């Protein structure tokens, strides 16, 4: 009894409104997707979401003929300007952390901050993925980032990220 | 222009004079500007405390000269709605933006507190050039929303500057009307009336004489 | 884009006091990590001066640099309308960033100053209200202050200018005094200092009839 596997590409797992996101089925034939534990039209091995919308949010499982049911994929599609991405949110020392603060239809971001518990941690004159090279117990804390899109002054949601001894 | 940002709002509250007297008309004005040629459709939703109105009046998309789209809704309020403190909404949506956009006016919260009016004689110096100022001094009041008028013989007098109002170091709100007249009318000496409307003054409406 | 620029001009006061020494202030914000040298160049009409005195870089709260170069400047310099010209140089910007201020343009006209008592009415209350009225000066960079007996009277407001009919300005400075010190009979000044002023200054008084 193999199990499918759902793989989103790209990996980000929170996504913004208009954001594509491809669902890939991990099985060994046919394919079926469930979205909130109910059916949807697709039988295509990757299920395709040109540009999403809120409803799209919630859990999916897939299964091919020689799958059992997969374990549910959450997806949670924001509804805003900003949106601070990462791989994980727990960390362990001398990893490195990839944030990016992601902008609405990938909208020219400029003057960018990357906050830590409500200090600056990282300015960029235009937007750029934060980057820390080898992660330490001192940049675990609630990040957010905010920019300008022309003149508009706006903000991420916070996010928690730990990093553990 | 590029207008990366999408739309702005503005939401603009009712003139003073409006606010006041029943013969005038209060409204609110939700003014949405950089509006797109590609993405020029404006939905507009309008909130009384939190409860949806559908009285609005929205004027049609107007070209601007900046190359953009300038569109404006009015909504009538009532007069005691808007003395009475109540929060007006005006929801704006339009696809250049990701969610759409809230402005919420409503008059100034806190204790309503009645004006004093100070009509004040031209200086002994200024009694010797051509031209006297009279002063109308008004503090002590508000909120800062007030209409000042001159009269003379209950006759508008139209010489007048006024200044903004300005936050007094008591927390209230005052202003100095000017009117400059000939130093003849004030020798005589005519009678001039400096008067001012505010939600504090019973009738919301006061007069203060000066003369010689 | 890179870093911004913000040229202030001097304190209005620092330009017509003799005691004085006024300043025109270059501020840069949002200097990165990674392009944090900063370059000045200042000018007074077109002549590049050497005397700036730049501040160390300063490392704000949102992790950007701020970088501060104050020009002192002489007040008859300021007041003839000279241009000064703060010239940015950093890596992140493609060409130099140049502002350029002066004194605002225009005919100075003199203010004339008077000083009015409480209206009568105002003598039930516990304070009154003692007035300066400024009016018919041009430009409308202005000091009023008060006085009394030769020490600072703090207690007054001042309106903004007001553009008058004339094209000149005015406004009124309200000082507020205890109702038992201006019956006491005190003598209380109103302070101006205008360009268009003789010395750059004038004092009128009040006092009990
Ligand atoms: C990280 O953190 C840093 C540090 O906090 C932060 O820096 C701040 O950044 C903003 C820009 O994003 C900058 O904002 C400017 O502020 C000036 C006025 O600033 C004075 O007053 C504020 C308090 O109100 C005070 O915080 C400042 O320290 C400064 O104080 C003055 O300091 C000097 C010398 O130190 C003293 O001599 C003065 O006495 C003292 N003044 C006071 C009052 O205390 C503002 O400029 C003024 O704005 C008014 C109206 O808002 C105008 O009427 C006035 O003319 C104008 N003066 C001047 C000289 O320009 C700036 O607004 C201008 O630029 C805006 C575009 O950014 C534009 O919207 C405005 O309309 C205005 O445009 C200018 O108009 C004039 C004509 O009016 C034109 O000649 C001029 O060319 C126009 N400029 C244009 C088009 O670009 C602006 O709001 C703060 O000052 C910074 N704070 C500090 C401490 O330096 C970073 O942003 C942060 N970075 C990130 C990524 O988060
Ligand atoms: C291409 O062209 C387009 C038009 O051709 C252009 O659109 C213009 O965009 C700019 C922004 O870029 C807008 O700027 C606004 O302007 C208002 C004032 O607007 C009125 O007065 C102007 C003259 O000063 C008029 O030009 C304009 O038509 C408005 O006129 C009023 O209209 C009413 C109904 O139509 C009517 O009832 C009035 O009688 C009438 N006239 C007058 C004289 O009032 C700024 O006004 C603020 O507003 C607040 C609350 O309303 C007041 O308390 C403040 O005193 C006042 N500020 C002043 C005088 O400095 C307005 O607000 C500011 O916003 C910025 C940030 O966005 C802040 O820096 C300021 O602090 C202020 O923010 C407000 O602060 C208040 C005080 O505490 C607070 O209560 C508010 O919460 C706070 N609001 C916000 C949002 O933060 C801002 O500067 C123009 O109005 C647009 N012009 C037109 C014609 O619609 C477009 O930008 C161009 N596009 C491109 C790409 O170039
Ligand atoms: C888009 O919009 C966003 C959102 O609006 C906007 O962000 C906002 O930017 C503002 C402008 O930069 C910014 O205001 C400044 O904020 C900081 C606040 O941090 C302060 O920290 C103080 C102490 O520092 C720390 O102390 C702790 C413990 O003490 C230590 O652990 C740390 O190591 C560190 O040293 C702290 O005391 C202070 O608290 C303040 O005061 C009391 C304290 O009792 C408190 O009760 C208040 O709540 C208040 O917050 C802050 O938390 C601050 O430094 C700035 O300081 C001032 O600047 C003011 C005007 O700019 C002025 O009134 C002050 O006098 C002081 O100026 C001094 O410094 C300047 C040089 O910069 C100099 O010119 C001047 O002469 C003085 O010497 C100021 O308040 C907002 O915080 C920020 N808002 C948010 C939510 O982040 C963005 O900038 C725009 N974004 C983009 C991307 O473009
Ligand atoms: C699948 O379930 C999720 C619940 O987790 C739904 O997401 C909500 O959607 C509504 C409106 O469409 C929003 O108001 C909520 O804020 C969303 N909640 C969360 C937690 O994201 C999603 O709509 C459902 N989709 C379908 C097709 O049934």
């Amino acid at each position: 009894l193999p199990k499918a596997v759902v793989f989103l590409e790209p990996q980000w797992y929170r996504v913004l409104e208009k954001d594509s996101v491809t669902l890939k089925c991990q099985g060994a034939q046919s394919t079926q997707w469930f979205h909130n534990e109910s059916l949807i039209s697709s039988q295509a091995s990757s299920y395709f979401i040109d540009a999403a919308t809120v409803d799209d949010s919630g859990e999916y499982r897939c299964q091919t003929q020689l799958s059992t049911l997969s374990d549910p994929v959450q997806l949670e599609v924001h509804i805003g300007w900003l949106l601070l991405q990462a791989p994980r949110w727990v960390f362990k020392e001398e990893d490195p952390i990839h944030l990016r603060c992601h902008s609405w239809k990938n909208t020219a971001l400029h003057k960018v901050t990357y906050l830590q518990n409500g200090k600056g941690r990282k300015y960029f004159h235009h937007n750029s993925d934060f980057y820390i090279p080898k992660a330490t117990l001192k940049d675990s804390g609630s990040y957010f980032c905010r920019g300008l899109v022309g003149s508009k002054n706006v903000s991420s949601e916070t996010v928690q990220i730990t990093i553990t001894q | 222009p590029e207008l990366l940002g999408g739309p702005s709002v503005f939401l603009f509250p009712p003139k003073p004079k409006d606010t006041l007297m029943i013969s005038r008309t209060p409204e609110v004005t939700c003014v949405v500007v950089d509006v797109s040629h590609e993405d020029p459709e404006v939905k507009f939703n309008w909130y009384v405390d939190g409860v949806e109105v559908h009285n609005a009046k929205t004027k049609p998309r107007e070209e601007q000269y900046n190359s953009t789209y300038r569109v404006v809704s009015v909504l009538t309020v009532l007069h005691q709605d808007w003395l009475n403190g109540k929060e007006y909404k005006c929801k704006v949506s339009n696809k250049a933006l990701p969610a759409p956009i809230e402005k919420t006016i409503s008059k100034a919260k806190g204790q309503p507190r009645e004006p004093q009016v100070y009509t004040l004689p031209p200086s002994r110096d200024e009694l010797t050039k051509n031209q006297v100022s009279l002063t109308c001094l008004v503090k002590g009041f508000y909120p800062s929303d007030i209409a000042v008028e001159w009269e003379s013989n209950g006759q508008p007098e139209n010489n007048y500057k006024t200044t903004p109002p300005v936050l007094d170091s008591d927390g209230s709100f005052f202003l100095y009307s000017k009117l400059t007249v000939d130093k003849s009318r004030w020798q005589q000496g005519n009678v001039f009336s400096c008067s001012v409307m505010h939600e504090a003054l019973h009738n919301h409406y006061t007069q203060k004489s000066l003369s010689l």
